């Protein structure tokens, strides 16, 4: 995005800690990290930086 | 909300004017107030 941020820093920002919502954050995460296996697995999703440097895990 | 129900009055020497908040239609054959909020309720 503009802010750098990728699928995975926004399903980080979009939890408010929640029984429903992070049970939502934590499946949709699990899913398309299970999804960027099978396409183009070369590559890592969880290492990408936004322009601040942070990653998903630093991020939350 | 005591001291703004009393300020609002205005000083003794000089008595202001109230105004209302928003404004819409009958909505169906109404001076609301729109109030935004987020919920994850279920959708």
């Amino acid at each position: 995005d503009s802010l750098g941020n990728t699928v995975l820093h926004a399903l980080v920002m979009i939890a408010d800690n929640s029984p429903e919502n992070s049970a939502l954050v934590i499946h949709m995460y699990d899913g398309l990290l299970q999804m960027g296996a099978r396409l183009c697995p070369t590559v890592q999703l969880e290492e990408i930086s936004n322009h601040q440097g942070l990653t998903p895990l630093k991020l939350a | 909300a005591i001291s703004v129900l009393e300020m609002e009055n205005g000083y003794w020497w000089c008595r202001r004017k109230k105004h209302r908040e928003g404004r819409l239609l009958k909505v169906g054959t109404r001076w609301c107030f729109r109030v935004e909020e987020v919920n994850w309720a279920a959708w």
